[PDB]
């Protein structure tokens, strides 16, 4: 649960170059596939299990 | 102690804080408590800008 | 050998099959972004915001649309498969007779 965003999957460090104002990314299915950790500001990849 | 008129309603902005809605929804002091687009019992773990 | 090496469009018959299948799958996935009348295309948004009596109505709308989208996909695949089968049947005949 990231800042109210709930889901399940494997989390890893992302190589996606987010700009400072960006909190998350989305796929073509309108699902979130990357988030910014609200404490460490690290970008994480999200893939289901 | 005092409240604004309806023609000149007052706006207070809430930000940069943690909110406990459990004190509000479970209060017996309210005659009306109607939510739209969200459940008050689930509001207690959501985030907003 | 020289003709194939100099003509990008030579194998369109095979490329079209690849393209048509890719466009059907991508279309199917994109339908997951559809609301179908629901408050959100995202199922988790519905479950996180609303309780069971009102969530079920919103979920039913997504189920109806997503089921319809999948039925459309499968019907198209069956029709497309039949066309490919006929092509394969012709190819098998040519192998035997040519
Ligand atoms: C969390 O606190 C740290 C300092 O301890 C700060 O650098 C960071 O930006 C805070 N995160 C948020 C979202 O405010």
């Amino acid at each position: 649960n990231f800042n109210g965003l709930t889901g399940t999957g494997v989390l890893t460090e992302s190589n996606k170059k987010f700009l400072p104002f960006q909190q998350f990314g989305r796929d073509i299915a309108d699902t979130t596939d990357a988030v910014r950790d609200p404490q460490t500001l690290e970008i994480l990849d999200i893939t289901p299990c | 102690t005092r409240f604004a008129s309806v023609y000149a309603w007052n706006r207070k902005r809430i930000s940069n804080c943690v909110a406990d809605y459990s004190v509000l929804y479970n209060s017996a002091s309210f005659s009306t408590f109607k939510c739209y687009g969200v459940c008050p019992t689930k509001l207690n773990d959501l985030c907003f800008t | 050998q020289d003709s194939l090496s100099s003509t990008p469009s030579a194998l369109g018959k095979l490329q079209d099959v690849v393209n048509q299948n890719a466009q059907a799958l991508n279309t199917l996935v994109k339908q997951l972004s559809s609301n179908f009348g629901a408050i959100s295309s995202v199922l988790n948004d519905i479950l996180s915001r609303l309780c069971p009596p009102e969530a079920e109505v919103q979920i039913d709308r997504l189920i109806t649309g997503r089921l319809q989208s999948l039925q459309t996909y499968v019907t198209q695949q069956l029709i497309r498969a039949a066309e490919i089968r006929a092509s394969a049947n012709l190819a098998a005949t040519k192998m035997s007779e040519c």
